[PDB]
């Protein structure tokens, strides 16, 4: 997945 | 050195503390008892110069690092400095800590050889 | 700390009761033999009635529980009991009235150093070594030291990180020089002769190393 | 003997302090003895040296029983008896005045003690003040313990002690501040208990 | 000054052990400065007088000494790990996490060390004792003596709170009340003088 | 059986050390301890390079070699390396065959060099935590009092979290908390499978809870047990256990401790959090009278070897059940620790029986030495299933008496996911 | 279905070691 941030 | 002009309208303030008694008595007494003794100071000038050359020649060469009691701030390697070390001591300031950090065992500044 | 407690301290708070009522027995006796002038009978009058208006608070709302720092003056009975202990504490505070001249001279040597090191030092301690990545943290070591952008004459940073603005302070912000608050407080803390290099070779970081030692020496050794 | 004890000693030197601190309380117990026989008892008890060499003299035979019969460690008993080596300043010109002084400071005693008393009170008043003040406030997220708050009398007792001989006094205050706020107009008006 | 730029060539020490006394120049010219001289005498004569409350200020800091080797002879010890209470159980690396994060290991190696200012032997704890007089680190000490539980074994939290007696006597003794007869004795001295 | 009467013979030697023992540390390139460097040959079977003439140890960075304990292990577990290199030559097909000793050293059979920061320890691994104890019903109390806040909270949550990861699938587990008030952290509200995704779930809720108000130990005890009574979800129906997790008190709750655990089947484990002032004689009392124990976890360095230890409790019923208790069992599909893709592990644990025929047993010989393990790949499962016969769109498949797929054509080396990723 | 086999609840158990008998 994608590196989603927080 | 526009700030040194800056200081003088500060110093108007010390006119309300001359006005009325006690204060002015006080004061100016002893004033006049600190100039009529001028050479019981000088001792404490004169243990100063001697003390801040004795460790000027003895711990000067330590090297200054900043995790120690011995850094860029506090260190030996100047008159002006090392009058300033004693000064701190003087008003017992973690001299302990500098006593040990002039303990045997540590590294030389990398100037001195 | 978070409103915890034991049993200890719930049958404190039910023994506190029984004082409650004999200081209030005690006040309405004494109330009913004089119709007070005395400043003992004003403290006792004063800590009892505070002491009825946080009973009542408390049971009210069921802080309340800050106005409870009334009764750490109920040991100061003590020296209204024995009068061999007033005789004392008059010695101590009649003494004090010559050092009076002494308050003064303090208190103007304070604000006259608390204005001049916020005209020489204001705002100028609030930048800090933080990294080149992702910062917002300030990889200065566990106690950060400010330092001074590469046209001035204070700290310079280390080989890989960068001087960059907005830092909070040098002890989260209560050494300062910022008003005529936290300087007030910074001189008083110089001139008690307590933790003055800290605050001496934080500007010593900030400003540059020449001029600033006239201001802290002179303060010690006038004040 | 006393002050040839240290940490880690070879085995012979624990022996001779163990053999020297009895064959020494002996030779006291007998001038004790030849004290109160010589001179008799009244005679004895006039003179204040003789009343503390007496107070030392049965501390150590009390408390030989307590290391012997192990109850409790070792604290200390016998070094008052180098406050005999003061008999020294008996030969010079410098004893009349060592006398005076404790002469005058055991005729004010209800002076000391009575000034010690609102010390006491001092510090026992701003120890419950504190502790109301900053009771259990001090627990913050950071690993360091603070090891000086205001959680019990005894932390609380020390302290304001160490705060009233000045050490440090900065390093609490700046915990109390940061314990009702920050660097805030209400929070940072804490600052005058401790000023 | 002359027999040293003479040895031109014994680096042996001896230079640097002779450059370290010309540092008696300004004593040279106390005997030509009629005043300086003077104020030399008097302190002299000042210093000769109070001999008596320095001396017996030593006498009773040597005893406070032999009470804290007494009780803290080799139990102020701590593993840098706060797990292993031995020196052969403090040896290798531990794990410490930086800023308290349980994400940021470090290595760290193991190290049974001594407390800074230790109460081993006599001397270390005259210093120690000297140390805490004057008022710098004394609550390191408290608070590092409070732990001290056995000796050969590290600490433990707050094992023994009430041993803080034995610093608070030392400075109400030698630090509040030695320090100020001094001083008181210095006052009285000088109004005798002027009398 | 060879590692059980080698022990059973071995002379418990204080100080030694001057016979130099004589092994190979994995993570290299002493008083007391030699060092042997191999040839290390490249082999195709493994990916790495391996040499057959000795077993290499692993020995974790917070555990100090040398010691008495460390080198006396070091010395009669070398018998082992005979027997190790002896099951190689009926089946030359064994991949790693590893002793995990209760010290923290394991020594397997591939010699071949360890693998940052090296956050390894044998006593937490799945394999090892399978065989060392049967099935659980561990159920977690956090005391979120008012006293807890502060850093006793945060090595709290730490520790909670921390105790989780030794929950396998078979294990069943439910958080509670109790500030005067007994309620659960999360949305369960019974006994919930461990599982990764409900393993998730429990150790984010943990990160959320505050510390604020009195406490009650009768009020959250309560809760405890009767969420061990349920038996209308489904459990493990084995060792029900209860977790305290507090700082101290002066409540002992004799009278709760009698109305539920009379009879003693469940134990309760009592876990002392933080440094501070408080008293722990009520605390350990809890973990005496019901069969469990106690510990004290004052710093983030002693959550992770002390979250562990409740397993070598948990054993002693395992150990004095005898032969009966050797049952090989074979654990999830997981990643090998040594970067060799997806494998299966047996286990078998070994005992201590030393005095066995002459009556001085069940002194300490009521804890396991260790746990054995050996190492079967899914390439090697996928071997005995050729594919090439049938047709493109059939294949074999084979799961767990828990529905998860040991063999299947849609199952990844990579880890599975619990949720959405968060970075800050 | 979980496992067949349970090894809890033995007599022979020794219950004297906890973590406070020490002290
Ligand atoms: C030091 C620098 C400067 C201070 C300001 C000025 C210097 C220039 C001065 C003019 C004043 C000199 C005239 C003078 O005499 O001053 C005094 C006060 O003295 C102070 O208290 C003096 C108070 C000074 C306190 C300074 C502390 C402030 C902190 C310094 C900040 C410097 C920080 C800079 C930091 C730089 C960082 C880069 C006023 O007059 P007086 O007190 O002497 O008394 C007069 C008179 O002198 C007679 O002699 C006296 O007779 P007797 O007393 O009987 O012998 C009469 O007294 P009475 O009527 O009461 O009986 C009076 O008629
Ligand atoms: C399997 O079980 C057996 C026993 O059932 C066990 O063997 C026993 O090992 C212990 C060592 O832990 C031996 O203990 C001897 O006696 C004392 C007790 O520990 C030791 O003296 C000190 O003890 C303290 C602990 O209180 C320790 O910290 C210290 O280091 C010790 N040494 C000192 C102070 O110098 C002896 O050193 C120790 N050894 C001797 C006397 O040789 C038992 O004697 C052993 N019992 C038998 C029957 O051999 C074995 O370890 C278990 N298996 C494993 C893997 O642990
Ligand atoms: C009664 C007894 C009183 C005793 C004296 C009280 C204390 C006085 C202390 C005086 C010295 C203070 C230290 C000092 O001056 O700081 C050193 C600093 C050197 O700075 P540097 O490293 O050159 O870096 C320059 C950055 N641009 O400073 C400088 O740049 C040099 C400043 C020279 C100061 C000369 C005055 C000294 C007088 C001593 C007598
Ligand atoms: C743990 O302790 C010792 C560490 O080296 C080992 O004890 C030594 O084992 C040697 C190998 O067998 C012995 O050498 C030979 O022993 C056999 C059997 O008695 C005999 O042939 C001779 O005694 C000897 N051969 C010689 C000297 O040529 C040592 O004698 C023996 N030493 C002692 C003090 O026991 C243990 O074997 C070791 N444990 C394991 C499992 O390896
Ligand atoms: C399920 O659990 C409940 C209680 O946790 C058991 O007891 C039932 O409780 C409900 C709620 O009050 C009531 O219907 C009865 O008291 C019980 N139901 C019965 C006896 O049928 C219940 O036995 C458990 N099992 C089932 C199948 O419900
Ligand atoms: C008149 C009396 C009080 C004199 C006291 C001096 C004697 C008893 C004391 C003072 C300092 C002591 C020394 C202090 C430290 C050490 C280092 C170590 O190797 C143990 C012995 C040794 C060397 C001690 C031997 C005894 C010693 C010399
Ligand atoms: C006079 C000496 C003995 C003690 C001085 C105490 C008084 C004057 C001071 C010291 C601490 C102060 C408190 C510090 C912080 C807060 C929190 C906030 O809600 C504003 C008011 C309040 C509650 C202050 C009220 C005034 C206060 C109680
Ligand atoms: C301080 O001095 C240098 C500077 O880096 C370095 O050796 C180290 O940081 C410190 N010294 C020691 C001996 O740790
Ligand atoms: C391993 O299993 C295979 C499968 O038939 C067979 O060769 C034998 O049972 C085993 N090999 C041995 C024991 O060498
Ligand atoms: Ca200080
Ligand atoms: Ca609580």
């Amino acid at each position: 997945c994608e590196p989603g941030a927080a | 050195s526009i700030t040194f002009f800056r200081l003088f309208r500060v110093m108007r303030l010390v006119k309300l503390l001359s006005r009325g008694e006690g204060i002015r008595t006080l004061l100016w007494t002893f004033i006049k008892s600190f100039q009529a003794l001028p050479y019981v100071a000088l001792l404490i000038v004169m243990l100063f110069f001697i003390y801040a050359v004795i460790g000027m020649q003895v711990f000067g060469k330590i090297a200054l690092n900043d995790t120690t009691e011995i850094n860029r701030n506090n260190n030996f390697q100047t008159f002006p400095q090392a009058v300033l070390l004693l000064f701190r001591c003087a008003t017992g300031e973690a001299w302990q800590d500098i006593m040990l950090a002039c303990m045997p065992g540590k590294k030389c500044a990398p100037e001195s050889e | 700390p978070e409103d915890d407690s034991n049993a200890t301290n719930s049958n404190l708070e039910r023994v506190e009761y029984l004082f409650l009522i004999i200081f209030t027995v005690e006040a309405f006796l004494k109330v009913i033999a004089y119709g007070l002038r005395n400043g003992w009978n004003l403290l006792d009058f004063i800590i009892v009635v505070v002491g009825l208006f946080s009973a009542i608070l408390e049971q009210a709302t069921k802080d309340v529980k800050a106005l409870r720092a009334f009764r750490v003056l109920r040991p100061l009975r003590l020296v209204s009991g024995v009068p061999s202990l007033q005789v004392v504490l008059n010695s101590i505070i009649k003494a004090m009235v010559p050092l009076l001249h002494i308050a003064l001279l303090v208190l103007f040597v304070i604000i006259i150093y608390a204005i001049i090191g916020l005209e020489l030092f204001m705002g100028k301690m609030h930048k800090t070594c933080y990294n080149q990545e992702g910062i917002a943290d300030v990889p200065a070591e566990d106690d950060p030291s400010p330092c001074a952008l590469e046209t001035g004459h204070g700290r310079q940073c280390q080989n890989g990180t960068v001087c960059k603005p907005g830092w909070d302070g040098p002890k989260h912000g209560i050494t300062n020089f910022d008003n005529f608050a936290f300087a007030m407080l910074t001189v008083f803390q110089c001139i008690t002769m307590e933790g003055w290099t800290d605050v001496l070779y934080w500007v010593n970081d900030a400003v540059g190393r020449d001029w600033p030692w006239i201001y802290f020496v002179t303060l010690i050794i006038i004040g | 003997t006393i002050a040839s004890e240290h940490y880690n000693q070879p085995n012979w030197l624990t022996e001779v302090q163990d053999t020297a601190n009895k064959a020494l309380l002996a030779l006291f117990t007998a001038e004790m003895l030849l004290k109160m026989y010589s001179l008799g008892l009244q005679a004895y008890f006039v003179s204040l040296f003789n009343r503390f060499d007496c107070f030392v003299v049965c501390g150590g035979i009390l408390e030989t029983i307590l290391v012997e019969t192990k109850i409790m460690s070792p604290l200390g008993i016998s070094v008052l008896r180098c406050v005999r080596l003061l008999r020294i300043f008996k030969i010079t010109r410098y004893w009349n005045s060592l006398s005076n002084l404790v002469a005058s400071l055991l005729n004010s005693v209800r002076s000391i003690a009575s000034l010690l008393l609102l010390l006491f009170l001092f510090i026992i008043i701003f120890s419950l003040l504190g502790m109301q003040l900053f009771g259990g406030k001090f627990n913050f997220d950071e690993m360091q313990t603070r090891r000086s708050t205001f959680d019990n009398f005894p932390q609380s007792l020390l302290t304001v002690f160490q705060i009233l001989t000045g050490e440090d006094w900065n390093s609490v205050m700046y915990d109390g501040i940061m314990a009702y706020g920050g660097p805030s107009f209400p929070g940072m008006l804490v600052c005058i208990y401790f000023i | 000054s002359l027999i040293s730029f003479g040895i031109q060539s014994s680096a042996i020490n001896v230079v640097k052990i002779l450059r370290v006394l010309r540092v008696l120049r300004p004593l040279r010219a106390i005997n030509r400065a009629k005043g300086l001289k003077h104020v030399v005498q008097c302190v002299f004569v000042a210093i000769r007088t109070i001999g008596n409350i320095v001396i017996v200020t030593t006498l009773l800091q040597f005893m406070f000494a032999c009470i804290g080797v007494q009780l803290f002879k080799g139990k102020l010890y701590t593993c840098s790990d706060s797990s292993k209470q031995t020196e052969a159980e403090c040896k290798g690396n531990y794990i410490t996490y930086k800023d308290g994060e349980v994400d940021h290991p470090i290595i760290q190696p193991r190290s049974w060390e001594n407390s800074k200012f230790d109460f081993d032997n006599v001397l270390a704890a005259m210093m120690a004792l000297f140390t805490v007089s004057t008022f710098e680190g004394w609550p390191e000490l408290l608070y590092r003596s409070i732990d001290s539980h056995t000796e050969d074994k590290g600490p433990i939290y707050n094992y023994r709170v009430e041993i803080s007696i034995f610093f608070i006597i030392y400075i109400i003794i030698i630090a509040f009340f030695m320090m100020n007869i001094f001083v008181g004795f210095v006052i009285v001295t000088f109004q005798e003088q002027g009398e | 059986l060879e590692a059980e009467k080698v022990q059973a013979a071995h002379q418990w030697r204080e100080d030694f050390a001057s016979n130099e023992v004589v092994y190979y540390n994995a993570k290299d390139d002493e008083p007391g301890s030699q060092r042997i460097k191999p040839v290390f040959i490249e082999d195709a079977n493994f990916g790495r390079q391996i040499s057959y003439q000795h077993a290499a140890v692993h020995i974790p960075t917070d555990i100090y070699e040398g010691s008495t304990i460390v080198l006396n292990e070091l010395n009669w577990t070398s018998a082992l390396d005979e027997v190790f290199k002896k099951n190689r030559e009926e089946d030359p097909s064994l991949l790693w065959q590893v002793f995990g000793s209760a010290t923290g050293l394991a020594r397997y059979y591939p010699a071949s060099p360890w693998v940052k920061i090296d956050l390894y320890d044998v006593r937490r691994r799945p394999w090892y935590i399978q065989g060392a104890a049967s099935p659980k019903d561990m159920l977690i109390l956090v005391d979120v009092s008012g006293s807890v806040s502060g850093l006793t909270l945060k090595l709290i949550r730490t520790s909670v979290s921390e105790m989780l990861e030794t929950l396998s699938d078979d294990d069943f587990v439910n958080v509670a908390s109790f500030n005067s008030n007994a309620q659960d952290v999360s949305c369960f509200q019974h006994l919930v499978q461990a599982n990764v995704r409900n393993k998730k779930v429990l150790k984010d809720a943990v990160n959320n809870i505050t510390a604020k108000g009195i406490t009650d130990y009768k009020k959250g005890f309560s809760f405890a047990f009767e969420q061990l009574l349920n038996y209308n979800v489904s459990r493990a129906n084995c060792n029900k256990i209860i977790m305290l997790f507090t700082d101290g008190g002066e409540e002992r709750a004799q009278e709760i401790f009698n109305k539920y655990n009379k009879d003693k089947k469940v134990r309760v484990f009592t876990f002392s959090v933080g440094q501070h002032n408080y008293d722990r004689g009520p605390i350990q009392w809890m973990a005496c009278e019901n069969k469990g124990y106690y510990y004290e976890i004052p710093s983030i360095g002693a959550i992770r070897i002390n979250t562990q230890e409740y397993l070598d409790v948990l054993g002693r019923p395992m150990v004095l059940a005898g032969d009966k208790a050797k049952q090989v069992q074979w654990t999830n599909v997981y990643l090998d620790a040594l970067e060799l893709g997806l494998v299966i592990t047996g286990t078998l644990p070994v005992f201590n029986i030393t005095g066995q025929f002459e009556n001085k047993t069940n002194l300490k010989n009521q804890l396991i030495l260790g746990v054995m393990g050996v190492d079967v790949s899914l390439e090697d499962i996928k071997r005995l299933t050729p594919r090439f016969t049938l047709c493109p769109n059939g294949y074999y498949f084979a799961i767990d008496p828990n529905g998860y797929v040991l063999l299947h054509p849609n199952l990844q080396p990579k880890p599975i996911g619990v949720g959405i990723p968060t970075i800050n | 279905k979980g496992p067949d086999v349970c090894f809890d609840n033995n007599v022979l158990e020794d219950y004297t070691d906890c973590g406070g008998v020490s002290g």
